[PDB]
């Protein structure tokens, strides 16, 4: 009930890359793990206790579509140890390797994603950073979602307060999240919005706003409700019941978006009618 | 150009010829110069020619087709040869990162100089404005490309008193790739770009003004300084962008700076792009005519500020 890895236990190896809130190295620790060196290297004791409290809840998560959260360390610097995944992320497949899946397997990717998300929300866990970068395709089969939760090692702390400096990639952020002016922006429906964008990735093979090449323009227009994913770009072979679902997740007003229990049901229903 | 500039321009082309194909093994890493939200820059030695250059490394996760197009589009930089544009030696790809190799500027970016200096003097910001205007001009005429990213961190300076531009949008595919970056903390984007698209050189000129005010006061000027923070002479990214669009433009304090300088920045920061001054106007504005006449020692002021020898 005090999950803390000491020093000399983790064989830190090759540098892999950095993201919204840390840099990732391939380590060893009773097998290959993922060592994410958080960007809050000097954490305040009020911050540090809330991080411990959150790791406690992430440690009690076990689901076929969730990446195993193993614990943390603080000896060299504050870090995170999670299951290492072979094979590329869904972002790699769709936008780098340009893998050619069939609509069956595309829909299957959507289903297991909604499966794991439903488990996370069932345990009252807001992902806060759902994107195709955080969805790995383990052995070209099962979907595994990582980088979930961790609200406390995102956004610097003052001394006892915390205010999410909007960080992450802006393409998956719900408009209410963009604006950051609604007390608690990150919600179950903000994840649903993110999941909507991932649907857009699956169904169009493109990222959203393909014609816009100004980061701050997206931020402003999406936040003001002026910009919305051009659903015209959906492939011709894509199911109608699929396009409709995508659109219900992307509603500008978060209260109109469905929750995952209903979202997951729709995907299984249209998986049959195929 | 005059004589001291034609000398230095032709002197660069000579050292550039001693450089052939750029490989990753030909470089020895000296020190890191800086980093941003999408790049890191090292001072490096090119072993085949002993030259010292700056090497920007961009790690992008893009498909190879797009990546190869970016390298191709960057090779236009072998044609930009002005005393107001940073030198370009080559660009290539290797070990999963794009390298842009450019000439070293031992003063660094004006963003760095501003931290060391606190505030920058109007007599110095005069000479800086001259160069940024002349650099935007050379880009607008001889190449019909627009910067699209004017800010203090992209204006470079050196011990020979030069003031050069860099990081100007020559490769659109790179720009579009960098669009899927994480949010920054602050913006220099004109209010029309935040709402639509580039409006010719005018939307760069806004950026120049917002940089001038930041450098002149020592603080990013959105939102404008408090009533008593100013006599002492954190907003969300979206709110700043809403501020830039739907609130009056920032200005300089009325007492501290000349009226020519206050007008210069005000003409630059007009929210309507068309009413906003263009290069032809600024080039013959009062503040520029005066600041071009003054014989300021920029090299000396730079080396004193950093702490270097004369
Ligand atoms: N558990 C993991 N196993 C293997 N590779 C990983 C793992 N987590 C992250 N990576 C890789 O590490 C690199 C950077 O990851 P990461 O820091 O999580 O960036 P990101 O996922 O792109 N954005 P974000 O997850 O929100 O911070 C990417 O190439 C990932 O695919
Ligand atoms: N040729 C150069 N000579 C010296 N310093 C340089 C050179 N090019 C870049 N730098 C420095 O490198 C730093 C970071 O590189 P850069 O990629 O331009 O990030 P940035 O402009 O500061 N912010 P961003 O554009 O948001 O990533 C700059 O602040 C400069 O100090
Ligand atoms: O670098 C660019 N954009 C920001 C990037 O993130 C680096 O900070 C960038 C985008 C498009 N075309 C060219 C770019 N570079 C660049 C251009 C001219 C010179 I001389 C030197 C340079 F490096
Ligand atoms: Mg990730
Ligand atoms: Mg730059």
């Amino acid at each position: 009930d005090d999950w803390e890895i000491p020093d000399g236990q983790i064989t830190v190896g090759q540098r892999i890359g950095s993201g919204s809130f840390g840099t990732v190295y391939k380590g060893k620790w009773h097998g290959d793990v993922a060592v994410k060196m958080l960007n809050v290297t000097a954490p305040t004791p009020q911050q540090l206790q809330a991080f411990k409290n959150e790791v406690g809840v992430l440690r009690k998560t076990r689901h076929v579509n969730i990446l195993l959260f193993m614990g943390y360390s603080t000896k060299p610097q504050l870090a995170i140890v999670t299951q290492w995944c072979e094979g590329s992320s869904l972002y790699h497949h769709l936008h780098i390797i340009e893998t050619k899946f069939e609509m069956i397997k595309l829909i299957d990717i959507a289903r297991q994603t909604a499966q794991g998300m439903d488990y996370l929300h069932a345990k009252s866990i807001i992902h806060r950073d759902l994107k195709s970068n955080n969805i790995f395709l383990h052995e070209d089969l099962t979907v595994k979602i990582g980088d979930f939760g961790l609200a406390t090692v995102k956004s610097r702390w003052s001394g006892s307060h915390q205010f999410e400096q909007l960080s992450g990639s802006i393409l998956w952020m719900a408009p209410e999240v963009i604006r950051m002016q609604d007390k608690n922006p990150y919600s179950f429906q903000s994840d649903v919005y993110a999941f909507g964008i991932v649907l857009y990735e699956l169904m169009t093979g493109q990222l959203p706003y393909s014609n816009i090449n100004n980061r701050d323009q997206i931020i402003f227009m999406v936040g003001r409700g002026y910009l919305s994913p051009d659903l015209s770009k959906v492939r011709s072979n894509c199911p109608k019941a699929m396009k409709r679902l995508m659109a219900e997740c992307l509603k500008k007003k978060r209260d109109e978006r469905p929750l995952f229990p209903q979202i997951l049901a729709s995907i299984e229903l249209l998986a049959r009618s195929l | 150009l005059d004589e001291q500039q034609r000398k230095r321009l032709e002197a660069f082309l000579t050292q550039k010829q001693k450089v052939g194909e750029l490989k990753d093994d030909d470089f020895e890493k000296i020190s890191e110069l800086g980093a941003g939200n999408g790049g890191v820059v090292f001072k490096v030695s090119h072993k085949p020619s002993g030259l010292v250059m700056a090497r920007k490394l961009i790690h992008l996760e893009i498909k190879p087709a797009i990546r190869n197009q970016i390298i191709r589009e960057l090779q236009v930089l072998h044609e930009c040869n002005s005393p107001y544009i940073v030198g370009f030696y080559g660009a290539f790809y290797s070990d999963g990162e794009i390298s842009i190799c450019m000439e070293h500027m031992d003063g660094g970016s004006l963003d760095q100089v501003l931290k060391k200096a606190g505030r920058i003097p109007e007599q110095i910001l005069g000479k800086v404005s001259i160069a940024v205007i002349k650099g935007l001009t050379y880009l607008r005429e001889k190449h019909k490309i627009m910067h699209r990213d004017v800010k203090p961190s992209n204006i470079l300076v050196n011990s020979r008193g030069e003031i050069k531009l860099c990081d100007f949008g020559v490769s659109g595919q790179l720009i579009d790739a960098m669009a899927n970056a994480f949010v920054g903390t602050r913006s220099y984007m004109s209010p029309e770009r935040l709402q639509g698209t580039h409006y010719s050189v005018q939307s760069d000129i806004w950026s120049m003004g917002l940089s001038l005010v930041e450098m002149a006061v020592g603080r990013y000027p959105i939102p404008p300084p408090d009533a008593k923070e100013l006599e002492l002479m954190p907003m969300a990214i979206f709110e700043l962008l809403d501020y830039i669009v739907n609130e009056p433009p920032p200005k300089l304090p009325s007492g501290v700076f000349s009226l020519e300088f206050q007008d210069f920045v005000n003409k630059c920061l007009i929210k309507n792009p068309a009413e906003r001054a263009d290069l032809k106007q600024l080039m013959v504005h009062a503040f520029i005519k005066r600041s071009d006449a003054e014989e300021v020692d920029f090299a000396g002021w730079l080396c004193s500020t950093i702490g270097l020898n004369q």
